[PDB]
């Protein structure tokens, strides 16, 4: 039903070709095992021939007679074979791809046209709800998914099933035993892969749980960067982050170990089962004599059919995910729930006017629970008059103008145009009788002529002229070049807004509506153009029944009737003089108011250089990958020798040879492969593991030892940084895993394969490499044309999507409705190009895949053709034919593995490129000296002179300009300002988070500019608004080692004693040893702040800094904290910028700072004697 | 393009008449009236009086009404408000302001400070 039928809906002849293509997909999938059925037949005759050839040792010429007769007959069959299958798979290939294109093209084109129509046909609803943009984004991504859902993926699916069910048909028919054995290994092969999913899923979460700690540490630290910097607690986080990395690495190595165990055992069970299939298949030959080895290989082709099932699964997932996502939104996509607007029928009034009548209208905006903006309404405006509406709190007038266009059906009551209800008349016609001028004009991107033409489709420039000329818009446009043909470039901001609105007026003037609606058209406009446009409206007024709402009262002066609302509630109505006579609401208002990343630059081989630099030794892993590489072909060689000697060889010695090769196939693979695979996995696993350690170490430390606008004021974010730590190291880990994987298959194919290739007749080599590279290039150029078409398509739909998003983002088109069908018309014309392009790629994708399979039979042809014929002619041998098959499986594991690890190398290279440029850093400040720390350095009297500053957004209106202060030691320096910054920034600059643009700052009179950064941050009293508490023992939180400072119990005791946090410390379990309980979930702001205070006074700073400490707080907490702050200070210098002016009353020096410029300075009573900003601040404190 | 100046703004004791005037020169004709203000530091701004450039009458505040008077140039744009009997409360900065079609004060001038005693 709705799931499928609609998904596939319409397409009368399309459904038919869909079935023709489907059928061809069936016979395509059917063809492959038949091709392999042929492989057994050619094997059969050739085997019988070989058995007599070695059985001779007497006669020679007879083998030259009969064996060659049979071989010639088989060549005769061969010719009808490659050809017979080839022409078929070629045609049916072009057809099955025609499914991918011809059907999808018309289906998608129909979907697009209906979707694009229905969206505009929903009208009000989109404004009522959902995303209006994010929605049309995802939706077009879903329709993009549909192309993947209804494409040849289905054709491939049926092809696969044809190879599966059709494969097993032949298998079961030619024997039921071997079937049972393979069916027995099916759950077993499914069993080992089951171990995989359990291991992968389990080990991921462990590593995630491990890195979560590393992530959490990275989470808070990077957020607390200004704090850790100020306290210089970097090296401890350094060590912890190394410990957590140590654990995440140990779970990493165990993961790799188990992984290699799984893949290894899986392949063991595969080759073991394969060998068992042969041992019993042979056992059915030597003594039994049932199979000649046809089905023995064919059942392996049944394994290839199961792999076809594995290729089938994605196609279903491609179909299902396309189905499920589409049909569910399809209910929204199609039809027209509508039923408040529509496009059609209704009643057409010829009375061409109607005294507007509003009767008892109760309405609520579709915000649901929001109260009715308009409760009840009564308004009757006689024809030809101009009624003015007014209000205060906003809207409520705008609602009535909105209702007049029937944009919202009123909850209760009715609005009557003429005598009839408004809901009887055709909506489209109503829209045509209603002109609307909004306060904020909008012009579509087109000629002014076209924007007017959007008012009325059928028009001539003469009417355009009369329109603008009556709208007095005919002046600036003539002076303007291109005249009426002048486009409005880059949306609507080009020329004066008054001119824009005036043009909108000309557009509504062409409409010649019998009702005119003006909403604050004059409002939000410069005075001059206001008077001009107003004059235009006036000439547009008096001629049409209209209703005008604005907050401009001069134009209301000449109105025939005025109606007051103030919130939408109707009270007074009538002429201006009558209203002023009432001295009501009208008179009252008139007179009272009188996250993305990754810059482009790459690595360029610096990768393996730095890697090897950080990779001390691993030659056993890669060498083991080499011996495993050369291990792979031996299997292909042994089996080649098995059937080889089985084909050519006599009845004697068959048992010994077959047994020996069977066992050799066993020990060489099952025993050795597991060993070498687990050995390398254990090597490069730990390699990537320790790389994962050292890299993230040398990154995060390079991150913490540099701040300097990467932290203080980055355009980046915490998440982007954590993301960097994850992705970069994970990617280079895959880079090295790919390194060993590639060298492994490299020697596996090139190295051993060349050696095997060398013993051919040398023509066979050339003919073979006249295929493989050619079909490889054909597949590459296929991939290139593929992406080229995908991209050009993306460009076309890009443009159509842009003008579509343009339409849907502008809902004001519905007020005109003229463009409803016109827009879908332009969209139709826009979509017409990809349509023909869809037809174009029908031929293109069709020939590519066809040719790909055209090379398939052609490959098998020349292989067996030349394998027979000329080779058959002189010295026909059992070898060199199966070695071709070996070279084939090497080209398969080559293309397969290389192409699989190719994109892994890409993203890694890019990710590595980022991680390299970041670690180079710009180390700047760490330790050094700059001073010898003389025994005579204390005081704490801080100087500021002519200091200007801006945080690293340069033209951000620097908060400090021409600033100078002074503070004596042992006393409190108060600070107060308007809002925002300059409060906090002074404190920030004292941290030397950023060195100011000009001027200087002193602490002992020495230059902070020239002072060492570390020792400057060695004495600081910094307290933020909402102190961030690290997850750790609260005792360890209280004491942050400044430099050498050990955790001191008696000290932190004194800290709690002073901070009044000792209350919680006395009682409760674990006391000081109590953990923060998952990010301080157990404490309120007051408690955390108490702890922050303890952190401050632990260090015993000669300088304290309070940034809005008490800003967030209440009741007793404010008093106990204020008490703590006061007992914390007065022993040392402190700076308080706090917004509590109630608590500022005790200060040695209070300073009024005006936006970078210190305005007033002095003691409380002195400034109180003065007057200005400060007194206003206290007066507003109340 | 607009600006409003004041003339006569000075000092006087309780019971004195302080006649003021507001000169308005710029561009506007639709309903731009002339209106005066009064504000004190540490407090919001309060209004005074306003004649309508229509031909109706004036609007006096329930603080200053009965006492204060207002006028026009009669050949040109100005407003002469005679301030009769100013209490020490009156003491404030007075800045004349002009109408806006919108009807929310967008026009302002120079102002003048007035000090009253006993």
């Amino acid at each position: 039903v709705s799931v499928l039928t609609m998904f596939r809906y319409a397409g009368w002849l399309d459904r038919l070709y869909m079935l023709v293509g489907t059928l061809a997909a069936i016979i395509h999938g059917v063809a492959l095992p038949l091709m392999m059925l042929i492989f057994g037949d050619m094997t059969d005759s050739f085997a019988s021939v070989g058995n007599v050839s070695k059985n001779s040792t007497n006669m020679s010429e007879a083998d030259k007679r009969a064996m060659f007769a049979k071989l010639e007959e088989e060549m005769t069959t061969y010719a009808y074979y490659y050809t017979g299958i080839g022409a078929g798979v070629l045609i049916v290939a072009y057809i099955q791809v025609s499914f991918w294109c011809l059907a999808a093209g018309r289906q998608i084109h129909k979907i697009r046209q209906k979707f694009f129509h229905a969206i505009m046909n929903q009208e009000i609803g989109w404004f009522d709800v959902h995303d209006v943009g994010e929605l049309n984004t995802r939706l077009t991504d879903d329709v993009s998914k549909i192309n993947e859902g209804i494409g040849d993926k289905i054709g491939m699916f049926f092809q696969a099933m044809a190879t599966f069910f059709g494969g097993f048909i032949i298998g079961f028919t030619r024997g039921w035993k071997l079937t049972l054995v393979i069916l027995a290994i099916s759950p077993v092969l499914g069993l080992s892969a089951g171990i995989w999913a359990k291991i992968l899923s389990s080990f991921t979460d462990k590593e995630l749980h491990a890195y979560a700690k590393a992530g959490a540490v990275a989470e808070e630290v990077l957020a607390a960067i200004r704090t850790v910097i100020a306290f210089g607690g970097q090296k401890k986080e350094l060590e912890r982050y190394n410990n957590n990395l140590e654990e995440a690495k140990r779970l990493g190595i165990k993961k790799a170990i188990t992984a290699n165990i799984s893949m290894g055992a899986a392949f063991l069970l595969i080759y073991a089962s394969y060998a068992l299939a042969f041992w019993y298949g042979t056992s059915l030959v030597i003594s039994k004599e049932y199979s000649i080895g046809q089905v023995l290989t064919v059942f392996f082709s049944v394994l290839i059919g199961a792999f076809s099932v594995g290729q089938a699964s994605p196609n279903i997932e491609a179909f299902a995910n396309a189905r499920g996502a589409a049909y569910e939104v399809f209910k929204i996509i199609d039809n027209k729930p509508s039923i408040d607007s529509f496009s059609k029928s209704g009643h057409k009034p010829d009375n061409i006017q109607g005294n507007l009548e509003f009767k008892n209208i109760h309405f609520s905006y579709p915000s649901r629970k929001e109260v009715q903006i308009l409760k009840g309404l009564n308004l009757k405006v006689k024809s030809g008059q101009t009624v003015a509406l007014v209000g205060n709190s906003g809207c409520g007038k705008s609602t009535t103008v909105q209702l007049m266009q029937r944009l919202y059906d009123p909850l209760d009551g009715m609005v009557s145009i003429d005598g009839q209800d408004i809901r009887t008349i055709n909506v489209r016609y109503l829209r045509e009788i209603i002109g609307v001028v909004s306060q904020e004009p909008v012009l579509f991107a087109t000629t002014i002529a076209e924007n007017i033409r959007y008012g009325r489709e059928d028009v001539t420039m003469d009417e355009i002229e009369k329109a603008v000329k009556e709208a007095n818009a005919y002046d600036f446009i003539m002076k303007l070049p291109h005249q009426f043909d002048t486009l409005v470039g880059e949306r609507g901001a080009q020329l004066s807004g008054g001119q824009k609105q005036r043009i909108a007026i000309a557009r509504a003037l062409v409409r010649n509506p019998k009702i005119l609606l003006l909403d604050e058209a004059t409002s939000a406009l410069d005075t001059e153009s206001e008077a001009v446009v107003q004059a235009a409206l006036d000439k547009a007024r008096e001629g049409r029944t209209t209703i005008v709402i604005a907050h401009r009262l001069s134009t209301v002066r000449n109105a025939d009737v005025i109606a007051g609302f103030d919130g939408g509630v109707i009270v007074e109505q009538g002429n201006h003089d009558e209203l002023m006579r009432e001295k009501g609401i009208y008179f009252k208002l008139v007179m009272t108011q009188t996250l993305d990343e990754d810059v482009p630059p790459a690595s360029f081989w610096r990768i393996l250089k730095l890697n090897s630099t950080e990779w001390p030794y691993f030659v056993v892993g890669i060498f083991c990958a080499i011996i495993n590489g050369g291990l792979q072909p031996a299997f292909s060689v042994i089996f080649s020798k098995v059937v080889g000697v089985f084909t050519n060889g006599g009845p004697p010695e068959t048992q010994r040879q077959n047994s020996n090769l069977f066992s050799l196939l066993f020990l060489i693979l099952g025993i050795i492969s597991f060993i070498t695979f687990f050995l390398q996995g254990f090597t490069f696993g730990k390699a990537g593991e320790i790389l994962t350690k050292r890299l993230r170490y040398m990154v995060f430390k390079s991150m913490l030892r540099q701040d300097v606008s990467w932290f203080d004021d980055p355009k980046n974010t915490t998440g982007a940084l954590t993301t960097r730590l994850a992705n970069d190291a994970a990617q280079v880990k895959g880079a090295t895993g790919s390194r060993l994987a590639v060298i492994f298959q490299n020697i596996a194919n090139l190295g051993t394969g060349i050696i095997i290739s060398l013993i051919y007749g040398w023509q066979l080599t050339l003919l073979l490499l006249a295929i493989v590279p050619i079909i490889a290039i054909a597949g590459v150029v296929e991939m290139k044309m593929l992406s080229g078409q995908a991209l050009k398509d993306k460009k076309e739909l890009e443009g159509s999507g842009k003008i579509a998003t343009e339409a849907i983002e502008n809902f004001r088109t519905v007020v005109s409705l003229t463009r409803e069908q016109k827009f879908e018309t332009m969209y139709a014309q826009s979509l017409q190009i990809p349509y023909r392009n869809a037809m174009k790629k029908a031929h293109v994708f069709g020939i590519t895949f066809s040719f790909t399979q055209a090379m398939m039979y052609f490959s098998y042809a020349a292989c067996f053709r030349f394998g027979a014929y000329l080779v058959t002619q002189q010295l026909m041998t059992f070898e060199n034919v199966l070695l071709v098959f070996s070279a084939i499986v090497f080209g398969a594991m080559a293309v397969g593995q290389v192409s699989s690890f190719a994109p892994d190398y890409a993203k890694a290279t890019v990710s590595a490129s980022h991680i390299i440029r970041i670690i180079e850093k710009t180390p700047e400040i760490d330790s050094y000296s700059t001073q010898g720390l003389k025994p005579n350095m204390l005081e704490g009297n801080v100087q500021f002179s002519g200091v200007v500053f801006n945080y690293p957004t340069r033209p951000s209106i620097p908060v400090l300009q021409g600033l100078s202060l002074e503070v004596k030691k042992g006393q409190t320096l108060a600070l107060v300002g308007s809002s925002g910054c300059g409060k906090s920034t002074v404190v920030q600059l004292l941290e030397r988070f950023y060195d100011p643009m000009a001027g200087s700052v002193f602490l002992d009179g020495k230059e902070i500019k020239q002072l060492n950064v570390q020792w400057l941050r060695a004495q600081l009293g910094i307290v933020s608004q909402e102190p961030i508490l690290f997850d750790c023992s609260i005792a360890e939180n209280i004491a942050y080692g400044d430099n050498s400072r050990v955790v001191s119990y008696e000290e932190i005791v004194r800290a709690a004693k002073e901070a009044n946090i000792h209350q919680f410390i006395d009682s409760l379990p674990d006391k000081y040893n109590t953990r923060v309980g998952d990010k301080g979930t157990q404490l309120s702001g007051g408690q955390k702040q108490r702890i922050a205070i303890a952190r401050a006074l632990v260090r015993q700073p000669h300088i304290l800094l309070l940034d809005e400490a008490t800003s967030a707080l209440d009741t007793e907490s404010e008093k106990v904290v204020q008490e703590a702050l006061d007992k914390a200070r007065e022993g040392r210098t402190c700076i308080v910028i706090a917004h509590r002016l109630s608590t500022i009353q005790n200060a040695d020096l209070i300073v009024v700072i005006q936006n970078g410029k210190v305005k007033e300075h002095g003691t409380h009573q002195q400034l109180l004697a003065q007057k200005g900003i400060y007194f206003s601040m206290v007066s507003v404190q109340a | 393009q607009v600006q409003l100046q004041e003339s006569g703004g000075g000092l006087v004791q309780a019971g004195g008449s302080l006649r003021l005037s507001c000169a308005a020169s710029g561009r506007t004709f639709n309903s731009a009236v002339m209106g005066w203000f009064r504000q004190a530091p540490g407090k919001e701004r309060q209004f005074v009086a306003t004649i309508d450039w229509s031909g109706e009458y004036t609007y006096y505040a329930d603080s200053v009404k009965g006492r204060f008077t207002i006028s026009r140039d009669n050949a040109k744009n100005t407003v002469y408000l005679q301030m009769t009997s100013l209490k020490p409360e009156d003491t404030a900065l007075y800045y004349c302001a002009a109408r806006l079609t919108l009807g929310q004060f967008d026009y302002w001038g120079q102002g003048t400070q007035v000090t009253v005693s006993s």
